[PDB]
């Protein structure tokens, strides 16, 4: 019953090295489209000048050709976006076109030459974006001054260091065909630079509270649980405390974001968690059931499956290990993180 | 027992099964005089029933009074984990009916104010949509009936005056949902089953006021409306949506290219009203004649037409990816268009001669400027 369903999902889920990159594969029989996602390890936090977002714009260009125009003529919409630690290149298409579209995409991503006219043109485009969540977007876009201090040598060096197969994760969701090196020879287009070390530079009106007590998967469970618990208590008591989440694939720990003005009310609610002894145990039981229900519902949408692969590293981990981590969260884990949150809020 | 089992094979295999019932309210939704009452009671019923039915293995319960081509329909839906993958079997359709009839009247009264405020806010936010308000004000005047535009989600004055004595119309609504004849849809095992052959006869309102000018004075946008004559199912469901993407959506659309000479453009085909709208944010006076002359002298070519076919197929494929988009498609479409494969094949078989038939049947009907 429940065990056979997790086994069903896991037999369609796989991850293997292809060339010098890794491809996470979730096959769906008779899906109408296939989602392909190329995720490069560089975002707004890897370099705080907006360089990653600048590179994302440059990556659409190769020898005067724009890959969005090439994909559009092939009937596919290429979408790109930069988050705090990654840059995503995502598109949907029929499975017969996946191999050629993917290899054409990696052809652009592993191109490392950008003339001055292309750099200056994209700078003007990005400055118009800066002049046109809000703190997160402007941090990714950078400022007009910060991107104006980077030239061709920097962008090309950054491309060679970060846009490599070793620093790339590929996710292909839907269909039934396997991804291999013969069809994507660009998966070996390497440079002299290996995978960059996970340097982060998390840079004053908010506080960042760590959720770190257990394995990588456990931290996501606890972080979602405590954030959901605090929001529920803030509703009944009609507070106005927003609780943001910092959950990144390259971070072993998870983090809660709360306004520094709302620190007092949030601190009170954290201490309010351990009041009702049955509240934590019943909310964990409700969350475990809700998590499984949402996963069953979400595993029909290609993009939602992709979000599980990036948040929970599904592929490296099985769905069995995901639910095993979920089922292992007890009230003692919550109380332990409750204590470390209170210690962080004290100082 | 069902009279038929219309099994459509080749469907995407989903993680859940779906059991849906579509009950026909044959009269056009403007002819229903208790429209605001029926909407409010249905949402109240849905909320109460959901609390009792949305337990394992049921993941989501759906009950709405929906409009499909200007005809009211009660649509009951059940999303659930398949029995082979669920620790508990799903209730039958008879037990779901029994849950609806076992709804307590005090439970409905507990939801009255919340449901009333929910629907009131939907009426306001749908009316308070500027770019669509131009389309709303046009549809109001083009059809001489506010039920097609402003009062489409219900009239505000009628909905805001509902009191809790609407509880006494709950037996009539429960009877209509449980005992009214309808079609059953069942998605399972990569197939969708339909209980009977029946095509919902479409209704499109006729334009009464032709050539509407919404001269509106306000301080800090334009909207033009077009229609088509002799509309076939192929046009309303495939060709015209392709035409809308051709002229105001698919990348370098005809309107973006035309209006970039002047130097925030949108277009949408309303299948309910058979109206193609074009919304664009002093300078609007030149854009008015520039848009009109562009649609009058519209031309096509087979290379760009083949790309619009590919794009619209992939957009339809993306809707079929969603189990609700698939279900809604199989409910609404006529005959063989219910089969997604047949619908996709019908897109692939369109030819450019179809666009010139559509251009000859196209005309302007209204314009709204704020
Ligand atoms: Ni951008």
């Amino acid at each position: 019953l429940n065990k056979s369903f997790v086994k069903k999902l896991d037999e369609s889920l796989n991850r293997k090295q292809v060339g010098s990159t890794n491809v996470t594969r979730y096959k769906i029989e008779d899906s109408y489209l296939v989602l392909a996602a190329v995720r490069v390890g560089i975002g707004g936090l890897t370099y705080h000048n907006g360089a990653a977002h600048f590179l994302e714009h440059l990556k659409f260009w190769r020898y005067g050709e724009n890959i969005y125009n090439l994909f559009f003529q092939r009937g596919a919409i290429l979408n790109a976006y930069t988050t705090l630690e990654f840059t995503d290149y995502v598109f949907l298409s029929k499975e017969e076109s996946i191999n050629e579209n993917l290899n054409l995409l990696l052809t652009f991503l592993y191109h490392h030459q950008y003339d001055e006219k292309t750099i200056s043109l994209e700078r003007n485009i990005i400055i118009n974006e800066i002049n046109g969540i809000e703190k997160e977007r402007h941090c990714i876009l950078g400022s007009a001054e910060s991107i104006s201090r980077m030239g061709r040598k920097e962008f090309e060096l950054i491309s060679q260091k970060y846009y490599t197969p070793e620093n790339t994760s590929i996710y292909v969701i839907g269909g039934n065909q396997d991804i291999d090196l013969f069809h994507i020879p660009t998966a070996v287009m390497t440079t002299q630079y290996g995978k960059p070390t996970h340097k982060v530079n998390v840079n004053k009106d908010m506080i960042l509270l760590p959720v770190e007590h257990g394995d990588y998967l456990k931290n996501r469970m606890i972080c979602h649980l405590i954030a959901d618990m605090i929001k529920h208590l803030a509703q009944q008591l009609e507070y106005d405390v927003s609780v943001g989440l910092f959950i990144s694939t390259n971070q072993h720990s998870c983090y809660l974001k709360v306004k520094k003005s709302d620190q007092k009310r949030f601190s009170s609610l954290i201490q309010q968690l351990s009041m009702d002894e049955h509240f934590i145990e019943t909310y964990i039981k409700d969350y475990q059931w809700r998590f499984m229900n949402e996963l069953v519902i979400n595993f029909n949408q290609l993009h939602n499956i992709y979000d599980y692969m990036t948040e929970y590293r599904l592929g490296e981990y099985t769905v069995a290990e995901l639910f095993g981590s979920l089922d292992s969260v007890d009230k003692l884990d919550i109380l332990a993180v409750r204590n470390e949150l209170i210690n962080q809020l004290t100082v | 027992q069902d009279p038929m089992d219309i099994k459509i094979n080749g469907i995407k295999k989903y993680t859940i099964h779906v059991l849906a019932k579509v009950s026909a309210s044959g009269m056009e939704f403007t002819q229903e005089k208790d429209f605001e009452h029926q909407l409010l009671l249905t949402d109240m019923l849905e909320t109460v029933i959901r609390k009792s039915v949305e337990v394992n293995p049921v993941l989501h319960f759906h009950l709405r009074k929906s409009i499909i081509m200007n005809h009211s329909y009660f649509i009951l839906g059940l999303n659930y984990i398949p029995p082979a993958f669920a620790t508990k079997n799903v209730k039958s359709i008879h037990e779901i009916y029994q849950a609806i009839q076992d709804v307590n009247d005090l439970q409905l009264l507990d939801e009255f104010e919340k449901s009333k405020e929910k629907l009131i806010n939907k009426i306001q936010q749908y009316k308070h949509s500027d770019s669509h308000s131009g389309s709303i004000r046009l549809k109001d005047r083009l059809f001489a009936d506010k039920k097609y535009g402003s009062d489409r989600l219900g009239n505000f004055e009628k909905m805001n005056k509902i009191t809790d004595n609407i509880i006494y119309a709950a037996p009539d609504m429960v009877n209509k949902i449980c005992e009214g004849d309808g079609l059953f849809y069942h998605i399972n095992d990569g197939a969708i089953h339909i209980s009977n052959i029946k095509d919902f006869n479409y209704y499109i309102p006729a334009v009464i006021n032709e050539g509407v000018e919404d001269i509106r004075t306000d301080f800090s946008i334009l909207t033009c409306a077009y229609t088509f004559e002799h509309v076939t199912d192929l046009e309303r469901e495939i060709l015209i949506p392709m035409f809308d993407g051709y002229i105001g959506k698919y990348g370098h659309s005809v309107l973006f290219k035309t209006l970039r000479l002047v130097d925030h453009i949108s277009s949408h085909y309303d299948q309910e009203s058979n109206l193609l709208f074009i919304t664009v944010l002093n300078q609007l006076s030149t854009i008015l004649t520039k848009i009109q002359h562009t649609i009058e002298s519209i031309e096509f070519d087979s290379v760009s037409f083949s790309l619009s076919k590919v794009m619209f197929e992939n957009e339809s494929r993306f809707r079929f990816e969603d189990i609700n988009g698939l279900l809604s498609h199989v409910i609404k479409q006529h005959g063989e268009y219910k089969n997604p494969e047949s619908f996709l094949k019908a897109i692939q078989n369109t030819d450019i001669a179809d666009f010139y038939r559509l251009k000859a049947n196209m005309r302007w009907v209204g314009t709204s400027i704020v």
